[PDB]
């Protein structure tokens, strides 16, 4: 009875979204053709039903480079996807904002707003928007830019979720990086109430530590990123004794308007050998999800405060230990939270256990958390990209490509103005005042 | 005669419901599916206080429950003991809101009340004697405590020369479930404060302590909390509901307890409270029920009645017993714990009985008291809500839906003037 | 920076309960009768301003908090002081607050040692740093 | 009527009172599972003196047992004769007093002195008339000693105008079971003798050396050593449970064994004492009863009384007999021990008889002698305490959790005080 | 209810360990996968029961080097430890004391306390901790200085038990051994409540004359320490007339804070066949474990004199003759006590009869004692080992390789003096004094 609808940018988001729909299917129950053997509808929200048994995901895979999106075309999952979806164009934008944005995406975003429109009005209890892209990439980039500005203007007031990738301090695969993060956070920090932040660096680590591959190849990020996305929709897909939305998150964790990149961490992350010799308390699941070094972007919340934080807990999970390990943690050392804000917890349980996927690396866990930190700690993220940034347009590199396709020097100076203002106001506002 | 009609709010309010009313139905011998099957006739005698007859001699509770978000109101039709309920009532939104005052009362608001109003007008065109309205509800949640103000306020502006009582969930010190709930909490007992009769705050940490503490349970869940809420809710009403030696009404309790109309926010208490093992070893017995109900580690508010002096008290008896002892042990607790009680108020204890004992126990009892240890309570939410507002957090996406800040300012003036008289009554010889 | 020492099983050296009490009344001159009273930490907060100008606002805490949602904020407070000058003794937080004499009487030992290292025989008025 | 309250601290409190609600529930022929099973209904016309009256007739003795330890609790819960203890009265800590006096009195004992004292504050008021408090504890270990003096100095501020008895386990001569022994025992007699109106000293070996030669006996474990201590101790209270020729009550015995406020401290005894082959060859009468508990042999502290002068003697006989027989051996005992008898007190000896003998016995009898010999024991320990103290050794555990140098020096300087006025009357004409 | 954790370093302290937990299962009827076929708890104490039927000791295995934790990784116990708790370096510290606390040791000892208070907070009455580590070795006395210094600070007043291995007088595994042992005596003398003494001499001499073994190897004398561990810690895990806990043995055996070194002693120690043979009466074991030949140190208690002692049965026992047999021991004249300590006997009685594992040595015994001697002839160890230190220090030999790893020649002088203050204090109490 509740639709939202998921636009995913890019290889990474095309990539993310395959390795996500496919989780759903087998939280759902839903065969890969699309037929089937809390739960009666759930279905409903994700998966329009047809006149048949079939079911269709609300799904919108768009990309410039034909590669990615013919693998999934022709990939397993080939009879579920609505072949009109999956949008594709001719050439990518090679790493070039100015040709996501300007010269190449303003050649396809009419269907795909067409196509968005068109699964919109199908639904009548549109909720929000899951936008699933990158920051390094070129057409991720512009192409995200250029949907958030077109999906603003058509519909005024709605959810817009983000799940980004943020580029790691020191592992890199591109070179434009600082260009094209500066010039996309300086486009859309206005249009997107809440963009939740994910490192690949962290993440690498999480899995060589916890759960202990070394071997992790990109479909083990995938996973975990998507683990992380279902735990946050549970609460729309499923029944619980304390049921929150997307509404509740957007207004939980925005507490002013630039500040809205809150990040991410899930647990409990172990893998099957190690399962049997843990015991999985709620406590100790809170512990070690607040723990520094589980935190999925490089940045340790010690080095600054928390500004909020959500607790979403599923499974068998009782209220009074819940809210006791809570306590404890907030005695806990660690932890300091800013002045002006005494409470600083929002806690959500739900009745559904995690599904494992198979052939998965994680094991079956009666219990799961999945916490949402706004903190300070991001300033630290923002300077060292600035600095890069500053360093790299010092003496005018790669400018010459990012001009000729269609841009400005002004354009990059406002940008660079405009992230100075938004680190110099989190700075500003983390910091205490007497008065 | 003298009839109630039942509105619940929020997820809070509808949980609370679903047990109060399974509940109801085992203390009337009234079967799920809404037929009557007990044995007594003293529990039909009088059935139309709560239920409503109907045709093949069904009946339906005279209950209208409503939230925003569907969830909650999936959950109560397909889950068991939701054959009874009349599915008109069943009113609810797409939306919730998201714990915001204003998607509340003002974005939401509009349609939910004027639907709800509706309802509520049909209903009480039904009833032939109305008594007052009850509302159970959460004040820290977003559609529970802004659409049970407006549902308040216009019943309110409809029917001035009735009762109605609120059955608040008040926040906790420790830990608080949502990061936004001082402006919710603030603006709610402003209204509340404004235009109800009577309000029994109840809070989560101290039922947590008392399901932990007295009746030892591991693991204490919603359900066994909502229980204990229930238990409260029917040994308040089953004074009319039920004949009695000295009966008392709602509307004699507000009488006996409220001695001026900014002050009506009691704390309740139940009695006997024991664990499985622990129930053989032990008298039933007016002297030992007294004497749990008057300590301050039986009290479903987190305020100890210890830092302050009860202005008024009441206590309401269920089963067979003796005036004599029960008088007796009143009059002993007043001369014991004098210090704890307020001087210029002489003989401040009403004490009703009742006939019918609750189902599997002899006797038990419900204790209201009106205190000053709300004071505290009060005093910390404006704290919190004074600092959260001077830092201007949180504020524009309640400004963004039609507030300003003038009504934050003058509900916190009105929280502070409240609480001062609070005390200033407290400390009057 | 600030220097550590630990205390595990000292002779002559530990102090008795009555004299503890006298030495954190003479210091900051005010009416403890009990050593369980320490349960506030409201003189534990204005130790560290003597121990080291600075490095606490004495303006966040608060000497008249009676309940004890109350207790814990003024030890946060305290909290942060220890990691500003880097002292690396974890408080049992979740102990001290319940005001019982086993663990209110070993922390103030320990602190006792902690003042004595970091003491320089600076002397001030702290009624007028209280008001 | 008159009941007492039973309070029950360390681990040898624990065993002897584990021992002594057995031979309670034989004497009024209680069912383990707490039921009455017994056959006269004398038994049952004075049962609230001791047990407590509960729903379906069930009874719960008074009792309150408490150890800093869990593994006692562990034993009478798991154990048989555990299902008729009240579970709320099993107070315990998590880790043991380490035969220390500073974490059983100060450390240690503050946490679960409040807990317990709350329970006794209960079992109190649901009292009629209170008699006084019966405690049984160690002067040797750590929460025996140590809290077990916290209780006493607590309850007596409660309740000034009441009787309570001590039944120690006063420490050996011989062997020592722990090292650290007189500093435990000199600190604890330091407030003994000041919050406590009577105390039974008990040792260990003269109780092995009874088991030994007049029990006939070659391995008297600890079962069948606590059985003969709970025999002294219930027969001192058996004049008021049941009916007799000479009543007697726990506050006659203190007038007339007390000459004095701080001399206290008795030596008990039981008679007959026999084997089970020998039991046939005597035949039990009046005469012998006299004979066999006046003899150093049959006592139940290790302190000869030939070294010494009887101060005041009571003598509470059991069973049945004639009033001439008990009369005309007591004159006759007086006269012929002339020689060990105080000459500034007259007719120093008080009979008291009771009605209902013994199970398994036609008559016995509890012999309890305010001699003047216990002197001896005072001055060995206040011996031992000396000359470990002046070499400062094993005291650096307890200055380090609260204590001082100055507190043992007063309890030395109070242990020789009593010393010197307890043979000064002795030497007095 | 009451928990303590055992820390083992070293390959003696693993080895020790190894043959220890094989113990515990045997006692409490644990299967070596970890399920199973006084007792209700028992276990609870050591074996944090999980989810499963499974239990999972409450041991934490450190060691610098390899190749004996992989052993016990690959060993029958391979299902029971938690394999996180197994902790390894990469190379061991070469008998060097400077390698294992300055250079090496501190990369690893942060991982280690990372283990010590994930397990600590999972318990909840913590008495205190038990550590095994031996004295010659560079990861069995650096490192275990390192662990004493870290342990104390975190938790301030706890039980801390040394289970050492002191160097035998003519028996020598290594070279450097006075240099080893005289600096760890020095820095661990403020941090332990409690060390018990073992030498591996004479506990040889035990098993070649009373068991009448000739093939004595490590694994026989392992055996044969681990009964006396247990029996130290057998009256928390079970019953008895008159019980004992880890505090009271701090209490009474401790008459100065320097003066804390007891050494063990058990009873009876038969073979197969001489046990029918034998009676074994409570009144003679309590002789057999007095005679100077037992002692499980070398040096005869007959040269000096007793400050405490610290009995404790298991079994078939009653107190009549315990208190019987222990008077007449007091009266003989080779057992002479201090004149400050008029009392110098602590008794505790179990009704636990101790066990034996399959293929041991020792025979089915229904009675048995454990007697911990603080006695003043352990000065005679203490002189010994500092003539060595003194007779090799004076040319300035083997030095090098602890000054040019982190250490000092000044530091040196520091714990030389140090045990020249300590071996006065011993005698200078043990002595008597005028008045
Ligand atoms: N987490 C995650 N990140 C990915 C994955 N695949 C690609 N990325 C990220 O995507 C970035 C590369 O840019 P893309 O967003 O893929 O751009 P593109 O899709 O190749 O299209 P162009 O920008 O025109 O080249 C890299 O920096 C990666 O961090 C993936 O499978 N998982
Ligand atoms: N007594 C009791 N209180 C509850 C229970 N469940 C939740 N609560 C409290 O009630 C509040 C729930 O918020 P609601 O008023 O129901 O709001 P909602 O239904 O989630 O809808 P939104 O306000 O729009 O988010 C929480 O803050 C809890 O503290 C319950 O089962 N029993
Ligand atoms: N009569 C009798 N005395 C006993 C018995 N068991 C132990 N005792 C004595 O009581 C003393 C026991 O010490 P407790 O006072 O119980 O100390 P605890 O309960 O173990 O607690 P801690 O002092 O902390 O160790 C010993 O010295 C024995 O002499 C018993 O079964 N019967
Ligand atoms: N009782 C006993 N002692 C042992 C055993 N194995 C080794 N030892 C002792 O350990 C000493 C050897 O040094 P270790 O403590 O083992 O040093 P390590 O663990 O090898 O670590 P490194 O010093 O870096 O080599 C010898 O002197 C032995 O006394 C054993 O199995 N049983
Ligand atoms: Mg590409
Ligand atoms: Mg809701
Ligand atoms: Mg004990
Ligand atoms: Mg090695």
């Amino acid at each position: 009875m509740r639709e939202c609808i998921s636009i995913h940018v890019g290889q990474a988001g095309v990539q993310i979204g395959n390795a996500c729909w496919e989780l759903y299917c087998l939280e759902h129950g839903i065969q890969p053709d699309g037929q089937m053997p809390h739960h009666h509808d759930s279905f409903n929200t994700f998966f329009s039903e047809t006149g048949a048994g079939k079911h269709v995901p609300r799904a919108v895979f768009v990309d410039l480079e034909p590669t990615v999106i013919d693998e999934v075309r022709t990939g397993t999952y080939r009879q579920l996807f609505h072949p009109e979806q999956l949008i594709t164009g001719k050439e990518d934008a090679a790493n070039n904002y100015a040709r996501g944005h300007y010269t190449i995406g303003k050649e396809i975003i009419d269907l795909v707003l067409d196509r968005i429109r068109k699964l919109a009005d199908q639904c009548t209890g549109l909720q929000g928007f899951l936008v699933f892209h990158s920051f390094g990439g070129g057409t991720g980039s512009g192409f995200t830019s250029l949907l958030m500005e077109r999906l603003s203007v058509d519909y005024g007031k709605k959810s817009k979720l983000e799940f980004s990738i943020y580029p790691a301090p020191q592992v890199s695969t591109a070179v434009v990086e600082p260009y094209n993060s500066i010039l996309t956070t300086h486009t859309t920090l206005e249009h997107s109430d809440c963009a939740f932040m994910v490192d690949n660096e962290a993440i690498y680590d999480i899995c060589r530590r916890n759960l202990d591959i070394e071997r992790p190849t990109y479909t083990n990020l995938n996973r975990l990123i998507s683990q992380i996305v279902s735990s946050i929709t549970a609460s729309l897909r499923f029944d619980g004794a304390l049921n929150v939305d997307l509404t509740q998150f957007q207004t939980n964790l925005v507490p002013y308007p630039r500040i809205h990149f809150p990040l991410a961490t899930y647990a409990p992350v172990i893998s099957a050998e190690k399962a049997y010799h843990e015991q999985l308390s709620v406590a100790e699941i809170t512990n070690a999800c607040f723990e520094p070094a589980n935190q999925m972007v490089k940045c340790d919340p010690r080095h600054g405060k928390y500004m909020a934080c959500c607790l979403l807990y599923r499974g068998d999970v009782v209220p009074k230990d819940v809210n006791a390990a809570i306590a404890t943690i907030k005695t806990k050392r660690s932890i300091q939270f800013v002045d002006w804000c005494p409470t600083g917890f929002k806690v959500g349980i739900n009745y559904q256990p995690p599904t494992v996927v198979p052939g998965g690396d994680l094991a079956k866990v009666q219990r799961a958390v999945c916490m949402l930190s706004n903190t300070t700690a991001i300033a630290e993220a923002w300077a060292r990209l600035d600095h890069k940034f500053d360093l790299m347009y010092a003496k005018r590199a790669f400018v010459h490509w990012y001009v000729g396709e269609g841009m400005e020097e002004g354009e990059f100076s406002e940008a660079r103005e405009d992230m100075a203002a938004l680190e110099k106001d989190y700075e500003e506002v983390g910091v205490d005042s007497v008065e | 005669m003298r009839e109630i009609v039942h509105i619940q709010a929020g997820q809070c309010g509808n949980q609370i419901g679903a047990k109060f009313w399974e509940v109801i139905s085992d203390e009337h011998g009234i079967d799920p599916s809404g037929n009557y099957v007990g044995d007594s006739d003293l529990q039909l005698e009088r059935i139309s206080v709560y239920y409503n007859e109907a045709s093949s001699h069904k009946y339906v509770p005279r209950a209208i429950l409503v939230d925003l978000e569907p969830g909650t109101m999936d959950s109560v039709r397909s889950g068991a003991f939701g054959h009874l309920f009349r599915p008109d009532n069943f009113i609810f939104g797409q939306s919730g809101a998201g714990n915001n005052w204003a998607k509340g009362h003002y974005t939401e608001g509009a349609e939910l009340v004027d639907s709800v109003l509706d309802v509520v007008r049909k209903e009480c065109e039904n009833c032939d004697c109305l008594q007052g309205f009850q509302l159970t509800h959460s004040l820290g949640g977003g559609t529970g405590s802004g659409m049970g103000t407006l549902l308040i306020s216009k019943v309110r502006e409809e029917y001035p020369d009735r009762i109605m009582n609120t059955f608040s969930v008040v926040p906790s010190p420790k830990v608080s479930d949502t990061v936004v709930e001082p402006y919710n909490a603030t603006l709610s007992i402003h209204q509340l404060v404004e235009n109800t009769d009577e309000t029994y705050c109840i809070d989560n940490e101290a039922l947590y302590d008392i399901c932990f503490r007295t009746l030892k349970l591991a693991t204490p869940t919603y359900g066994d909390l909502n229980h204990l809420v229930s238990a409260t809710m029917s040994g308040v009403t089953t004074s009319l509901r039920f004949p009695g030696q000295l009966n008392a009404d709602l509307r004699k309790l507000a009488v006996n307890m409220v001695p001026f109309p900014r002050l009506h926010f009691f704390m309740p208490g139940f009695a006997p409270l024991t664990a499985r093992g622990s129930q053989q070893y032990r008298a039933l017995t007016v002297p030992e029920l007294t004497q749990q109900m008057f300590d301050a580690k039986n009290m479903m508010a987190a305020c100890d009645p210890r830092h302050g002096r009860y202005l008024t008290v009441a206590t309401v008896f269920r089963g067979r017993m003796s005036m004599k002892e029960v008088d007796e042990q009143m009059l002993a607790i007043q001369s014991k714990n004098s210090s704890y009680f307020v001087e210029w108020i002489p003989n401040n204890v009403k004490v009703a009985v009742c006939d019918i004992p609750p189902r599997g126990l002899k006797m038990s009892s419900t204790f209201i008291g009106n205190s000053t240890a709300i004071q505290e309570l009060f005093k910390r939410i404006s704290e919190q809500f004074t600092a959260m507002f001077r830092r201007k957090a949180f504020l524009h996406w309640y400004t963004g839906e039609g507030m300003d800040e003038m009504e934050f300012t003058e509900a916190e003036s009105n929280m502070n003037d409240l609480v001062s008289e609070y005390q200033q009554y407290q400390d009057a010889t | 920076m600030a220097v550590n020492v630990y205390s595990t099983s000292v002779t002559s050296e530990n102090l008795s309960r009555h004299d503890m009490l006298a030495w954190v009344n003479d210091s900051l001159h005010l009416n403890y009768t009990k050593i369980e009273q320490l349960c506030s930490g409201a003189a534990y907060c204005q130790f560290m301003d003597m121990l080291f100008p600075g490095c606490v606002h004495l303006r966040k805490v608060k000497f008249q908090a009676k309940l004890e949602h109350e207790y814990i904020h003024n030890f946060k407070v305290l909290q942060a002081a220890f990691k500003k000058m880097g002292v690396d003794k974890i408080i049992p937080v979740e102990k001290l607050v319940k005001g019982k004499f086993q663990d209110n009487f070993e922390f103030i030992q320990w602190f006792k040692k902690f003042f004595d290292a970091n003491y320089d025989g600076k002397d001030y008025n702290p009624l007028l740093a209280r008001q």
